[PDB]
């Protein structure tokens, strides 16, 4: 069981790692979301580099 | 911030691919919690063993 | 041990129902916000009632 | 499509209050989640009994 124990601290440690690193890239492509549909949501219709 | 200038002119499209994304965050990190936590719970019975 | 078992299914009912009631209305909510921060993401003060 | 008129004057106070319940998604369903699974590992402890 020790054995047991120490397999799945790797598997949490991956799990871990692997949800810290996907909820990184996704929460920054989801802020970007947010950032672009906040100060830009068709605004630039508005700005129309006139 | 995220692309160096990736089509800003007309950006409408990518919201639509962060979409997917954001719908994917939700899966990708409701079912890596729920492993870590369904091991943190055999972890404890392995511990109680 | 078998009543704890009934009490308990009876139990696990009550969190799948609670879990999928939860899961929809809020996806439901999800969807609702989405199409407020996509359409009108504060457009109604460009809008201004002017 | 979601009320009938539902305060389109100010409607930034409800976005808020629905990021709140997304809130409340994650930790109903976190919670909900580790629970059953929690006590379906007491049911394995009582099968094993």
């Amino acid at each position: 069981l020790r054995q047991r124990h120490t397999e799945l601290e790797r598997e949490v440690s991956r799990f871990e790692d692997q949800t810290q690193q996907q909820r990184q890239q996704y929460a920054q492509a989801k802020e970007s979301l947010t950032t672009l549909n906040r100060l830009i949501p068709q605004v630039t219709l508005l700005l129309d580099e006139t | 911030r995220q692309g160096r200038q990736y089509q800003a002119e007309d950006l409408e499209a990518l919201q639509n691919e962060l979409e997917a994304r954001q719908e994917a965050l939700s899966l990708s990190v409701n079912e890596g919690g729920e492993r870590r936590m369904e091991m943190r719970q055999e972890l404890e019975q392995l511990k109680q063993k």
